[PDB]
């Protein structure tokens, strides 16, 4: 149970701060794991 | 003169146009029994009652009506204390019935003497939470929402057998000096909760001190709303002839809005939002009305009217509209109930805009208001960091927010937390509140003037 | 700036000598059209409009 | 001559209303209750009467007086306490001995035992006049004898009668105009139907700020005078304690309170708040009070009062707009208005189709704001008089997508916001750049270039702090700290420090009586240069935490600010924070190398 | 920075002195062209007088003027307002324009024409008659200065663009 | 001649039913006021009749009515213009007569001549986020969705002001053989905007290029919505007859909206979701009709709707139903003028759909399309950029990513950024792109080809 008389307005921020994190996120671990890669080529070396 | 005809459990006389607006007529009815109704509206050449004994029996010619000539008012007297009566003041035990010393007015429309003083002296319910962060002032009127799901009955007890055991704490404050008197009105509530309200006023030994009306829901409707305004006119009577600090605990709101609601059914009166009436505000106005000082100022009357929200949310049409009316809002939770709490008090979106201007150092003390707004601050971030904990992980962290995680806990078993019996002192509540906030730096405070906390910090 | 100290006055000898010319020609082709243009107004108003 | 048809709630019903207007005065029933035709349906009168039934019957008669339900504008206004009917609440205090209207009785619209002093005009005998001209002026308080008396909005003629200084009634006449035959014989009281917008010579664009006295409200968009506001509220942030708070605080030659439809204990509280406390104007004997006239309508009297409250209060900025006075209207909150709006909606039984609230709604809000602005004063003697309406709006539902704030933001070019997460942490007025906006910005930045400050450069930078800092913190939130640049830190740092100054502040600054511009933007000005030397610093090479460690005392001393009083250089300027300045340039020497 | 600014600022003050000069103009020619226009209706009214204050010219001019109305008024009697020389020249042919209505329409001969007491100005009107209904609900505005101000709206586009188009 | 009632806007005058539709009538006061309003119904011995000026005061029986006999029509001319008007196009002016050539409908049609032809042929704002990124080409509708966080009001005029100084530059390349006008209709507008919007254009000198209608807010809903109609129309005829490129500025759509949901309140016609029509479609249609290519085809009449979202919800009823009808939308938002860029207007989501439909050569450059991809992709990925370098930090950021961010603050700091009495010319904006792309190599520019490529960087 939530809030029926314009919970809306609160609803749609709560589903752009999991978007925004999304997005962060995956670029976030992209990099990280394009790293971890070129460590892993050295590191067996 | 006789019902033409009945639409809905709103009965339609067909009548000659005489009658005053609001007027009691009798309804003769073949079956031994006379019942009384009030035209609720007069109209052309027919008036629309609503009849205040049952619902049923109204015939097309076996109806005969007289007219009493005079519109309910309630007849008062200050001896009306130590009786128990009903919605229509009637007794339930034989024999004490209201009777008067003066007639006055059911709405409370002609004598309205308010005070043009604002709330003043200190006020407290006993219950810590309560008193400190929302602090209650004489003529204030603050309201109680619950939430069902909730031992929300156990909570408006618990504040009707705390109140007056009170008193004798506030004499000693000089927030009181004067008797202190109880008017109590239920409205749609349970027959076990009824005995415990009873039972409450027992053992207190302010039974004499106080008024029951009691209203059940195989009562009507108009009879319903009826009860709170004949309480309520009773207390201004107590407030002003004998200049007293008058109580009025006036449960359940809930209950009076479903019975405005079930009218217009059939009046020309038509219902806007959420099927409410718009003159819905209105009625809750009449109601609050009686209520601030009076003149004489050494009398109020100080109202508490109890809510439950019976969808849970604040959005909904009966606490919207009444938080506007109010200055302020006290905010019992389920979450806290769950978990084991009593009396489960959450205080984040609880606030009263007229708190600090009322009290003032002689019966509080100065950082009353200050070390209030500290503890608010602190245990709003300590719930924002609890949801982020679940989310992502402990990763969000920072040093702060692990010390608000505590804080939360920490203020919610020990501070909120006490006995039905138990009641406490305002200055106690304060060495409480400063314990609390010992945990923290006080580099990182900031809603307390740094003069005021070195004193009692 | 000394063009906006005389360019203020001069708008009144161009507002004026720009339309002196339309100023006299509208006065003169009403005072032909005049009493033509009037007859029709009259037959519209004294018969049926 | 009418006969009373239906009574159904405070509504009452007529027949044989015949002759009659929409808005005429009638005395309903035998009662006399005083009352207006709002509308009518064929020979039957719906009629919204403003006094209580409880004893009305049907068939009593209904008498039409012949004119419009008007408002009466004459001197004594100042120093007493009126309702929205505008009654005075003062003399129905000994009289009645009911401090609140009691029902049945009847009241005039104003005092008529009063004795002002009129002095003469600026016309003699056989003058032409016109409307809004100064036919006299009253001696009406001691902070202020500038209530001039003049000749109504839509007058016109030639003064039979100028009567000579002296002592006279308010009821005894003074002035005769003829202009076609008498026209009417006049006194110092003049009416004004309070459902038409009141004449005006011409209105012009506002271009002059009014400082409000809260460094905050000027920092990011200033008020001017001749304005519209809103402020937000929600019935328990504190909206009342800054709403009472700038009245005292904001300066205008006259100002008009207008409790809409309130607590009672709000409306109480403000009648004796401010005889006890003093002007910034050097007021004396009740100082606030000699300034004010006052407006008091609680919710729990009569719905039709609370209608007529808005209309009779903009008369009233109106009014004294003509006689040249600048004026705060101060009309809070004006959400219970609409609130009143809606239950006459469903009491005469009108379509409500703006979400379950009023058919008019939004051009009745639009109507009351257009009546607000800065003007010529009336009368051709030339003066400048202003009305600035700030109107709170608040809550009727939802959050801001309730109608009265949709409508009103449409309408409204300031805006300034409050949030309710940092009111209960207790950091309101609390304004955020996202949720607030000013139309008169570039008029205004621009004014006060002309007064000394470099004002437009400040504005810029305060809102680039603000706005990156909303961004970074969804970043915080989400990913966390584990890295977030040199840069960004510092950004949310010095936001902390214009917070805690500036938006904190109410019973928390020791001076906010009144701020002058040239101190706030003192302040300001040495928070945005530790935020350009810290970034710079930070590129240039040196630790973040190096940076923070030496700069030290001088943050502390920013940290401290707010205070801080103009103690020290000008009047409005203020040397601790020019100290500042070159202190700080100070410490961005030793922190870079 | 400030040349560029203060120029800017005398090159907009500038075009201010255009948009003057642009109006000024406008306005110049637009008012001589409203002021011709009230001589071509002025001299309307001098004519219309004249044919009104010579009542046998007038006779069938004022017949027409209450027959137009009656044609949209459709009642079963009407009320006639004229001037005080047209109220005894209706009299005289009240069977003329009861006779002529019956003629021209097809709603059958007014059963009376109700000659009023309430009479016009030629302090406001050339002349011409109020027909309305007997219990005042409609009023057909048949008179001559009435009649030249609502042609005005047909009739200002038709010269507008002879003369000026 | 008896007026029956008003009930709210909506006022009953009974009188006989031989008046048609939409004819003007006078209400004649004892007041000595006269008022004109239109049939809204005309009923059998009533009609219903909303009074323009006003809407209530009038007596039941002091009253008269007189039926003009004359539908409402806009008196056009092309001598009208360089003037201020009123909502029923009468001069506040203080100015001569309205002047009439041909009496055209504003009912929503005059003649509707409009073409089966398709957009080409640039039209030109002199706003560089606009012109270049989104061409629009005459006769498209493409409206400006801001909101109130914005300051709409502003901008509008910004787009007219310097519209028209773009001319002079497009004759010479070409573009251009006749004249261009505007049309600026201004809606239920506060005292200070309908005064700046005539300061800017004599500012500029534009004044005598336009004809400025302003209805204002204190006047009646009926005769808001009457405005741009009036407006519309005496375009269409500018546009057909003397063959003229006219770009119509409608603000604001909102309030409109408004109107149109606020008449009812005696009609049985029921309204839709959020309480605004199931008509509210055919309400816009009505505006949109009049926009396109008129017959004959050099001459057109463009037109730019402005939508302001009052709570900043693109769920909102009123852009979702124009946003279907229209070619693209332009989106502007809070954010950026909260960084203090000015105009505003984020191009992420702002599209032109019949983008290559409008430019050429000759008020365009062959170039023009290809930079249009390279601009809108690199933007958008600069973005994405600044939230990664929050993270990341500036020492471990890559070296792709550093380009998108270098781009996105210069991009909006230099292209988006203009001054308020700074013209872009559409050649202008070109040369500005080349600068700011040429941080990329030649290998990160791609959806360009290396025939411009090589002639720009």
């Amino acid at each position: 149970v939530f809030p029926t008389r314009m919970t809306l307005g609160l609803m749609k921020t709560k589903l752009k701060g999991a978007n925004q994190g999304y997005s962060l996120l995956k670029r976030k671990s992209e990099a990280l794991t394009k790293r971890f890669r070129d460590i892993t080529k050295r590191i067996d070396d | 003169n006789t019902v033409s005809g009945v639409n809905g459990p709103l009965v339609i006389l067909e009548k000659v146009k005489f009658p005053r607006y609001n007027e009691i007529v009798n309804l003769t009815l073949p079956d031994g029994t006379v019942r009384q109704g009030q035209v609720l509206e007069i109209r052309g050449d027919r008036a629309i009652v609503q009849v205040f004994e049952g619902t049923s029996g109204i015939d097309v010619k076996k109806t005969t009506v007289e007219f009493t000539g005079e519109s309910l008012r309630i007849p008062v007297s200050e001896d009306m204390l130590g009786r128990i009566f009903d919605g229509s003041g009637r007794p339930i035990d034989n024999g004490p019935k209201v009777f008067a010393e003066d007639y006055l007015d059911i709405n409370g429309s002609p004598i309205n003497p308010y005070a043009r003083i604002y709330p003043e002296e200190m006020i407290s319910t006993g219950v810590s939470a309560i008193d400190t962060m929302n602090s209650i002032a004489r003529g204030q009127k603050i309201p109680i929402f619950s939430a069902s799901g909730l031992p929300h009955n156990e909570i408006a007890a618990q504040i009707c057998r705390q109140a007056g055991l009170v008193r004798p704490t506030k004499d000693v404050h000089d927030g009181h000096e004067e008797n202190f008197s109880i008017v109590f009105a239920a409205m749609g509530v349970n027959l076990e909760t009824a005995r415990f309200f009873k039972q409450d006023f027992e053992e207190n030994g302010s039974l004499e001190r106080t008024s029951l009306f009691l209203n059940l829901a195989n009562d009507p409707t108009i009879e319903r709303i009826i009860t709170p305004r004949l309480a309520l006119t009773t207390a201004e009577y107590l407030a002003y002839q004998t200049e007293r600090h008058v109580l009025t605990i006036l449960t359940d709101m809930s209950s009076y809005a479903d019975a405005l609601r079930e009218v217009s059914a059939a009046r020309e009166e038509v219902p806007g939002r959420r099927g409410y009436p718009g003159y819905m505000y209105t009625d809750l106005s009449t109601i609050y009305e009686r209520a601030g000082r009076v003149e004489g100022r050494n009398g109020s009357i100080t109202q508490i009217p109890i809510l439950t929200m019976p969808n849970d949310d604040i959005t909904h049409p009966i606490p919207d509209l009444t938080g506007y009316i109010t200055e302020g809002q006290i905010f019992v939770d389920r979450q806290l109930h769950n978990k084991g709490i009593y009396p489960p008090i959450n205080v984040l979106p609880s606030l009263s805009r007229l708190m600090k201007s009322a009290i003032g150092e002689g019966m509080t003390r100065k950082d009353h208001g200050d070390v209030s707004n500290q503890l608010y601050a602190k245990y709003a971030i300590g719930k924002d960091a609890a949801a982020m904990k679940a989310v992502v992980g402990e990763e969000a962290l920072s040093i702060e927010d692990k010390l608000s995680l505590e804080f939360l806990e920490k203020f919610e078993k020990t501070f909120i937390t006490q006995g039905a019996y138990e009641d406490r002192t305002v200055f106690e509540s304060l060495d409480q509140a400063w314990s609390l906030l010992r945990i923290y730096p006080k580099e990182m405070l900031n809603r307390i003037s740094p003069k005021i906390l070195d004193e009692f910090y | 700036e000394q063009k906006n100290a005389g360019g203020v006055g001069e708008l009144e000898k161009k507002a004026e000598a720009g339309v002196q010319g339309e100023l006299a020609e509208i006065k003169k082709i009403a005072e032909k059209k005049k009493d033509d243009v009037v007859k029709i107004l009259i037959e519209t108003v004294i018969k049926p409009s | 001559y009418g006969a009373i048809y239906s009574v159904s709630g405070p509504v009452v019903i007529a027949e044989n209303m015949i002759g009659c207007a929409m808005y005429e005065l009638v005395k309903v029933g035998h009662d006399n209750l005083v009352g207006e035709v709002i509308r009518i349906d064929g020979d039957k009168a719906t009629i919204q009467v403003y006094e209580e039934t409880a004893g009305l019957t049907v068939g009593d008669p209904v008498l039409r007086t012949g004119k419009p339900l008007s408002v009466e504008l004459g001197p004594g206004l100042m120093e007493t306490i009126y309702d929205g009917i505008q009654r005075p609440l003062k003399a129905i205090k000994e009289e009645s001995q009911s401090i609140y209207i009691p029902r049945g009785i009847d009241t005039p619209a104003l005092d008529r035992t009063i004795k002002w002093q009129f002095t003469p005009g600026k016309f003699q005998v056989g003058d032409h006049i016109s409307g809004g001209d100064i036919y006299g002026s009253v001696f009406e308080n001691s902070l202020i004898s500038s209530h001039k008396i003049l000749l109504p909005p839509r007058s016109r003629g030639t003064i039979t009668w100028i009567a000579p200084a002296g002592e006279y009634t308010l009821d005894e006449k003074i002035l005769e105009v003829e202009f076609d035959g008498k026209k009417s014989d006049f006194t110092l009281y003049h009416t004004w139907p309070v459902r038409v917008p009141r004449p005006v010579t011409e209105k012009l664009s506002a271009d002059y700020p009014l400082l409000t006295g809260q460094r905050v409200l000027d920092a990011l968009f200033p008020c001017v005078q001749g304005g519209t506001t809103c402020i937000p509220g929600a019935f328990g942030c504190g909206k009342t304690v800054i709403s009472q708070s700038l009245s005292k605080y904001s300066n205008s030659d006259a100002i008009i309170y207008v409790g809409c439809g309130e607590r009672g204990n709000e409306m109480a509280e403000v009648l004796m708040e401010f005889p006890e406390l003093y002007t910034e104007m050097s007021g004396t004997k009740e100082p606030i009070m000699k300034r004010t006239t006052l407006v008091a309508n609680t919710s729990n009297m009569p719905v039709a009062a609370r209608e007529a409250s808005i209309y009779t209060g903009i008369t009233l900025a109106e009014y004294f707009r003509d006689q040249g006075k600048n004026v705060s209207m101060i009309a809070d909150s004006s959400s219970r208005w609409a609130e009143a709006l809606r239950e006459i909606s469903g009491r005469l039984g009108e379509m409500p189709a703006d979400q379950g609230f009023p058919a008019y709604l939004g051009a009745k809000l639009a109507s009351f704001y257009e009546r607000a602005g800065k003007a010529v004063a009336l009368g051709s003697p030339d003066r400048t008089g202003s009305v600035s309406i700030v109107a709170a709006v608040s809550p009727a539902g939802g959050d801001f997508s309730d109608p009265v704030t949709t409508a009103t933001l449409g309408i409204t070019q300031v805006f300034w916001g409050l949030d309710k997460k940092l009111a209960q942490r207790k950091h309101f007025p609390s304004i955020n750049t996202s949720v607030s906006y000013s139309k008169y910005t570039n008029v205004l930045n621009k004014f006060y270039d002309s007064n000394y400050p470099e004002f437009p450069v400040l504005r810029d930078r305060m809102k680039e702090i603000l706005s990156n800092a909303e961004e970074l913190e969804q970043v915080v939130q989400l990913v966390g700290k584990s890295a977030l640049s040199d840069s960004d830190k510092i950004t949310l740092d010095v936001a902390t420090l214009i917070k805690e100054d500036f938006l904190q502040q109410n019973g928390y600054s020791t001076y906010d009586a009144f701020c002058p511009i040239w101190k706030t933007f003192d302040m300001m000005r040495a928070f945005i240069s530790y935020h350009d030397e810290a970034q710079k610093a930070v590129a240039n090479g040196a630790n973040w935490s190096k940076l923070a460690d030496s700069t030290g005392d001088v943050k502390h001393a920013v940290s401290s600010s707010k205070f801080f009083e103009p103690s020290r250089g000008e009047k409005e300027v203020h040397g601790e924070f020019e100290k500042l300045l070159s202190t700080m340039q100070e410490r961005f020497a030793e922190s870079t190398d | 920075g400030n040349f560029k600014s203060k120029l800017k600022k005398a090159m907009l003050s500038q075009q201010i002195t255009k948009s003057t000069i642009a109006n000024k103009m406008r306005l110049k020619v637009l008012s001589a062209r409203e002021q011709s226009l009230d001589g071509i209706f002025e001299e309307t009214k001098e004519k219309l007088s004249g044919i009104a204050n010579n009542r046998d010219e007038y006779k069938p001019i004022l017949q027409s003027l209450i027959v137009e109305a009656l044609l949209k008024l459709l009642e079963p009697k009407a009320i006639v307002k004229a001037l005080e020389r047209d109220v005894d020249l209706i009299e005289s042919m009240k069977d003329d324009i009861m006779r002529e209505y019956g003629e021209k329409a097809q709603r059958a001969p007014l059963e009376e024409i109700v000659i009023s007491n309430d009479y016009l100005n030629k302090d406001l009107v050339s002349g011409g008659v109020v027909v309305s209904n007997a219990s005042d609900k409609i009023e057909i505005n048949n008179t001559l200065e009435e009649r030249l101000k609502l042609l005005s709206e047909e009739a200002l586009p038709a010269i507008r663009l002879e003369l000026y188009g």
